[PDB]
């Protein structure tokens, strides 16, 4: 006869909401630490690593699926070299992903910039090509010169696409775009 | 000239306005084995099917390729109770667990039925596959662009083809 | 062509005289210019594309496993 | 026969279909002039001589060449019935609104259904086949004939005189009254049903509503039994200013247009 | 005289309701009778969601455009 | 009875009446369009509600309208083959 | 007796103890079902009423008393409008 696990609250009546600065850091949080030390990621590894190596000992040596697993093992054991520097908590052993915006091992503010410049590239280079091909027909049958051309040359999609809008040939004015006012607005 | 008429329905599709929406092109897929009553209407269902005919015998010949190339056939010959297995997979992503898969196709059993003991059989057996579905395509092109009109097949010959 | 024939036949007419000696290639009367815009076709072009870039990401994945490097 | 119809007569299984109707569907009645658009529109009458109710009809010379169907109307159980009466130029086959094929006479054909719907899909057909004088006709309970279709005696594909207008409405589908001006009025739920005056005052009552600034406060009602509340406000000078803005904005209104 | 947008004239469409509200479609022709409700026969590229790209509308549902003052990327 | 309006944006195609399964649309003169006459519904109490005029009515939208009742049901709204209430 | 079913009820070891007696008796539950009774007049009463709806002539007839009609005439608890909103202010 128990309940759940009663957590403890801060009774904070000072009348003031502390927050450290030193902790706002991956470095300095008590829950999560780097997988080379933590004891559940490398027994992770070793399960890994063993499950590995028994599925390898199926296959006689020198056969073509004893070398597959034997390229797997060696791909597991460079994976977890590199995830040695992420950070695992410290009772899963799971590398995680720091999204508070700090550049860290397996954070997001890169692999942010890298789709957001990738995907803006797609969408300049889609926009640029029905802004240059206003026809239905080129819509259906790819212009592959002019398609390519609009690809390749929107990689400067972040500072045109900016001097567009300050300029307004990006956006378009309300009262010329088919909005609805069905209403009698 | 064909390969002007081989878009010839998105160019139909293209040239009117009332065909420039998305609704056009899933109509497009759906009428698009819908042969429309003509007077090539049997001339293009019998291409048609020779056409799948020639599309199944490439299947068949992939299925013998793998089973040459690709599986434990000769392994299963050799003791029956093992897991037969005719699909590799490669290390790719993380999907190497499953690298072996077992086949349920029953091919080894049919293949054991027609007699086949050695792989190079297999390879044959998807050589002469694949010249069959060229020769199928082949007939069925000739069928659909040079041969007779087929009408008379399921009123007039349906004696004949019966 | 009186005989019933579809459209874009390479079929002589079946009307003819005595046997005759002629050329009449079956081959697809393809052009050039013909098979380049059946190539750029949106589903042409777009799966192409697909499969260009799925085949980049494979590769990609393929000499470098994982994300080690993030 | 007793197993293949029911032996009571289609009035007797009826019971009082009507004053039932007129109780459980008050709404459903027809208009004066039911076939036509306006009283003066001639109204052609036709009678059960001219075309008898089919329980009346075995065997007649204007059926068509018919071998009956599972699909036609319930004799014994509905009395209501729709007549066609075509004539021909030759003996083709057509198919029935009720599946089935009928061969039509040389002359004169007279075909039974229960819908009018299967009367007009068979006149589209007839039309389609080159045949006109396609009449349409309803037969009632009691057999009191109703001519319908080509009422005025023309095809209402081709406009002729003498068909008033009905249910026009003279403006645009999107320039009708919204619900919420319409509320409290017995077009609330119908705004499509409203008048022409009536959806424009509303359209600009909704506009005089949002004018605060010249909207007039419509003094308190006074209801309680004690003497007049001496207030510190005079609705007699607010009248007469409210009156004076009200010329003046209407002036100018004006003026713009 | 003439009355109405010029033929051929692009125009923007002040309907509410319209398919084409505040887009831009050409003037096919102005019927020049005062009886006409919707004498401004208007065609558009783009088509409605009956498939149709042509409608007539009235004077004062069209604002007829200058040929370099409107936006020719729609 | 599902109610059925005609616009003045109607242009006198005819299409609606040749589209109507029940003969409830027909063709009056008006001087409101070219074609000197408009569509009218002087028989809507045998309109089912199938909407096929307005499937066939080409202005940008319909000229004629249907407006389903569903609180006054009729056997000729209700396209009723099997019982009779007449 | 009952045979136990779901992982906690065996854990937690929770019996269900039926009372030696009844709890309500006879006479309480008589009671009880007088008042449900009288409860379910009323409840007759009030759908009769509904269903009927309002009269007209009252709301008409009967006058308003005079805190209805200083209520109306300052527009108070809802009046100067059309809701109900028993969360007014
Ligand atoms: C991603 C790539 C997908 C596959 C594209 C293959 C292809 O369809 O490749 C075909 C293309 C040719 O481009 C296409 O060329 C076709 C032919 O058009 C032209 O072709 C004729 C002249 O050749 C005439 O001028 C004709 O009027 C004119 O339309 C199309 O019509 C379009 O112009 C265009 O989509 O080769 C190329 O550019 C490919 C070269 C790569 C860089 C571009
Ligand atoms: C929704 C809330 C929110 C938002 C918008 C941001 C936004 C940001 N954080 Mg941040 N952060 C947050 C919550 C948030 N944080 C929380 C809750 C924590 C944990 C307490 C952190 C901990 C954190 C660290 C440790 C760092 C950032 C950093 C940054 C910046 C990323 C660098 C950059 O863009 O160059 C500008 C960016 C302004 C980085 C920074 O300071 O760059 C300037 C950095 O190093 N953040
Ligand atoms: C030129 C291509 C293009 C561009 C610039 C945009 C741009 C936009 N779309 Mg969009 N879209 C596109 C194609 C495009 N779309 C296609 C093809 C579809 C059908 C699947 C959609 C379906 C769609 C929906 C359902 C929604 C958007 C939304 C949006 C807006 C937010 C961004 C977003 O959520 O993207 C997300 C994009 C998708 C989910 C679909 C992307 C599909 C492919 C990747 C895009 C096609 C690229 C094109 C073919 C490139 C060819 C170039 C070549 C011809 C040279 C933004 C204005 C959202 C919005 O309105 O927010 C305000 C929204 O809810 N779009
Ligand atoms: C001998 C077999 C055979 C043949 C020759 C045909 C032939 C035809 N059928 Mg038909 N049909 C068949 C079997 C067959 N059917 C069966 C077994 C069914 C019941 C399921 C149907 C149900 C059916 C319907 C309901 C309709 C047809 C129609 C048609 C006509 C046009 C087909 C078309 O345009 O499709 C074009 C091709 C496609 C749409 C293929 C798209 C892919 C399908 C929809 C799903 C496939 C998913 C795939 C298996 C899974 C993907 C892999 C996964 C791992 C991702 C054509 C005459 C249509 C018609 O109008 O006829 C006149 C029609 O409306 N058929
Ligand atoms: C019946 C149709 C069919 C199906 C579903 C498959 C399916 C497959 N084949 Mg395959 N094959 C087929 C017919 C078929 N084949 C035929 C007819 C031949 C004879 C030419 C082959 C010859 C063949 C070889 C030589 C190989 C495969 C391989 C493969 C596998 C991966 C394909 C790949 O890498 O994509 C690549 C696709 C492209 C590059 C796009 C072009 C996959 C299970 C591969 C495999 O199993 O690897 C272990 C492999 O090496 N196939
Ligand atoms: C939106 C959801 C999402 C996200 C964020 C990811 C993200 C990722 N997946 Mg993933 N995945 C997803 C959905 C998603 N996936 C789905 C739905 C499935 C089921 C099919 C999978 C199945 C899957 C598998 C099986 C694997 C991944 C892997 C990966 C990682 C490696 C990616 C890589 O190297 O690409 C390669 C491509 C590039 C790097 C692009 C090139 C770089 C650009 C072009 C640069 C542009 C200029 C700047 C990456 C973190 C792999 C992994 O384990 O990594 C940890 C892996 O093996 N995924
Ligand atoms: C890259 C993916 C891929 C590819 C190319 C193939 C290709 C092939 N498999 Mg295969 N397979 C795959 C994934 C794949 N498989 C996976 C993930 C499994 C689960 C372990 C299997 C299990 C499997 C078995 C057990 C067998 C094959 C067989 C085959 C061969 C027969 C051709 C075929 O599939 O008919 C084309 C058929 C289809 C495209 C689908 C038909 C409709 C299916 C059966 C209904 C269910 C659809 C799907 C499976 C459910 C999920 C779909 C969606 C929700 C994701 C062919 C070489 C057979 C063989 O003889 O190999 C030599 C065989 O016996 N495969
Ligand atoms: C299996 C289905 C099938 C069917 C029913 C047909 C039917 C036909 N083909 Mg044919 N054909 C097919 C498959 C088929 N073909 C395939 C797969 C190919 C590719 C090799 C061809 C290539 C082909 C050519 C090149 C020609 C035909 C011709 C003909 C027609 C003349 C047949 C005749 O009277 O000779 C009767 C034949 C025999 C009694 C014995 C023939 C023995 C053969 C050679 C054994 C192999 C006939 C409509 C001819 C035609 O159109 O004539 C007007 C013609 O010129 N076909
Ligand atoms: C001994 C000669 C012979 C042989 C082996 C075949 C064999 C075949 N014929 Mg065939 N055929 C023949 C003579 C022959 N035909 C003749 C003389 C005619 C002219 C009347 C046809 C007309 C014919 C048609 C019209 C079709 C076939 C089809 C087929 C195939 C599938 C049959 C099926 O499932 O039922 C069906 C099969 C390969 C079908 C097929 O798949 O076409 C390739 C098909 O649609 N045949
Ligand atoms: C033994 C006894 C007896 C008898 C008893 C009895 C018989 C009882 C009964 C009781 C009962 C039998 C009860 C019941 C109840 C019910 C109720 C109570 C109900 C209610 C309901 C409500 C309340 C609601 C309503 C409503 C609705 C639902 C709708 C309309 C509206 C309204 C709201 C109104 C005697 C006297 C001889 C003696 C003494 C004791
Ligand atoms: S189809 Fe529409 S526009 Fe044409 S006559 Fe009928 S209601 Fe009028």
């Amino acid at each position: 006869i128990d309940t759940a696990p009663v957590t403890k609250m801060k009774n904070l009546k000072t009348g003031t909401v502390e927050v450290d600065q030193t902790k706002l850091s991956v470095k300095s949080w008590g829950h999560m630490e780097p997988c080379g030390q933590n004891k559940k990621f490398q027994k992770r590894i070793k399960d890994e690593a063993f499950k590995l190596k028994k599925r390898q000992d199926k296959y006689a040596k020198g056969s073509a699926a004893y070398a597959g697993v034997q390229e797997v093992i060696d791909q597991a054991k460079d994976t977890a070299k590199a995830y040695e520097g992420r950070w695992c908590g410290k009772k899963d052993g799971l590398p995680r992903v720091i999204a508070t915006g700090e550049v860290t091992r397996g954070g997001i503010v890169t692999p942010a910039l890298m789709f957001l410049y990738t995907t803006g590239w797609i969408g300049y280079a889609g926009r640029s090509y029905l802004l240059r091909t206003k026809d239905a027909a080129k819509e259906i049958k790819i212009d592959v010169p002019l398609a390519l051309t609009c690809m390749t040359s929107a990689f400067a999609w972040p500072v045109y696409s900016w001097q567009d809008i300050t300029n307004g040939r990006f956006v378009a004015k309300d009262t010329e775009i088919r909005v609805q006012r069905m209403h009698m607005a | 000239d064909f390969s002007k008429a081989a878009f010839g329905s998105a160019t139909g599709l293209v040239a009117k306005a009332a065909s420039q929406t998305t609704t056009a092109i899933w109509n497009l897929h759906a009428d698009a084995h819908d042969f429309s009553n003509s007077s090539y209407l049997s001339k293009q269902v019998f291409a048609a099917n020779l056409a799948h005919i020639g599309v199944v015998f490439i299947w068949l010949s992939g299925m013998h390729f793998h089973g040459a190339y690709f599986s434990n056939y000769l392994d299963w010959l050799q003791d029956p109770s093992i897991a037969p297995t005719a699909q590799q997979v490669s290390n790719i992503a993380n999907q190497s667990v499953l690298n072996p898969i077992r086949v349920t196709s029953g091919f080894f059993n049919l293949w054991l039925a027609e007699g086949i003991t050695s792989t190079y059989q297999l390879k044959v057996i998807a050589a002469f596959g694949l010249i069959a579905s060229a020769l199928c395509f082949l007939g069925s092109y000739f069928h659909m662009h040079s041969s007779t009109s087929f009408t008379r097949v399921l009123n007039t010959k349906l004696t004949s083809l019966s | 062509r009186k005989i019933p024939a579809g459209p874009y036949s390479v079929s002589v007419e079946p009307l003819r005289d005595g046997a005759t000696n002629e050329v009449s290639i079956v081959t697809p009367p393809i052009s050039s210019e013909g098979v380049q815009e059946y190539l750029s076709l949106a589903p042409v072009f777009f799966m192409a594309l697909a499969i260009f870039t799925s085949g980049f990401a494979i590769e990609v994945l393929r000499f470098f496993p994982d994300t080690r490097y993030w | 026969a007793v197993p293949n119809t029911p032996k009571s007569s289609p009035d007797t299984l009826a019971g009082n279909r009507t004053e039932a109707s007129a109780v459980s569907r008050p709404y459903d009645k027809f208009n004066v002039n039911y076939p036509l658009s306006s009283p003066d529109q001639a109204r052609t009458e036709v009678t059960t001589k001219e075309i008898p109710r089919p329980e009346d009809l075995v065997d007649s010379p204007k059926f068509p060449l018919f071998g009956g169907s599972a699909n036609g109307y319930m004799s014994k159980a509905t009395r209501e019935r729709h007549a066609i009466t075509w004539t021909a130029k030759e003996e083709t086959t057509f198919e029935m609104p009720t599946s089935g094929w009928a061969m039509m006479n040389k002359g004169e054909n007279l075909c039974y259904f229960r819908k009018k719907e299967q009367c007009i899909a068979l006149c589209k057909q007839l039309r389609s086949m080159k045949i006109n004088d396609v009449k349409i006709y309803r037969l009632s309970k009691d057999g009191t004939v109703t001519f319908l279709h080509p009422s005025d005696g023309v095809f209402p594909e081709k406009v002729n005189k003498g068909r008033v207008p009905v249910n026009f409405r003279p403006f645009t589908v999107c320039q009708n009254a919204k619900q919420g001006e319409l509320k409290f009025t017995e077009y609330w739920t119908k705004p499509y049903e409203a008048d022409a005056l009536t959806t424009l005052f509303v359209k600009a009552r909704v506009a005089a509503y949002n004018d605060v600034v010249n909207l007039f406060p419509l003094p308190n009602p006074k209801l309680t039994s004690g003497p007049a509340e001496p207030t510190s406000v005079d609705y007699d000078a607010l009248t007469k200013e409210a009156m004076e803005g009200q010329k003046k904005r209407i002036e100018a209104a004006m003026a713009s247009v | 005289a003439w009355v109405g947008p010029k033929k051929g004239s692009q125009v923007r469409i002040l309907r509410p309701e319209s398919y084409w509200f505040q887009q831009r479609g050409t003037v096919v022709n102005v019927n020049q009778k005062t009886n006409i409700k919707y004498p401004v026969t208007v065609k558009f590229d783009f088509v409605n969601y009956a498939n149709v790209n042509t409608n007539g509308f009235a004077l004062w549902e069209v604002d007829e455009l200058k040929e370099g003052e409107y936006d020719p990327d729609l | 009875a599902h109610a059925v309006k005609i616009y003045d944006t109607c242009i006198g195609c005819t299409l609606c009446v040749r589209a109507c399964p029940t003969d409830v649309i027909e063709m009056v003169p008006a001087t409101v369009n070219a074609a000197k006459q408009v569509a009218s519904t002087p028989r809507v109490e045998d309109c089912v509600g199938c909407k096929r005029c307005e499937t066939a009515c080409p202005t940008d939208f319909l000229s004629i309208r249907v407006y389903l009742q569903e609180n006054e049901e009729t056997q000729y709204s209700l396209g009723l083959d099997l019982a009779d209430w007449s | 007796e009952r045979i136990p079913g779901g992982k906690f009820t065996k854990a937690q070891g929770k019996i269900v103890a039926t009372p030696d007696e009844d709890g309500f008796t006879d006479s309480e539950v008589a009671l009880a079902l007088i008042i449900a009774a009288v409860v379910l007049y009323l409840a007759i009463e009030v759908t009769k009423s509904l269903f009927y709806g309002e009269d007209p002539e009252t709301t008409a007839k009967g006058p308003m008393t005079p805190f209805e009609k200083r209520v109306v005439e300052k527009g108070l608890f809802g009046s100067r409008g059309d809701s109900y909103s028993p969360f007014r202010p």
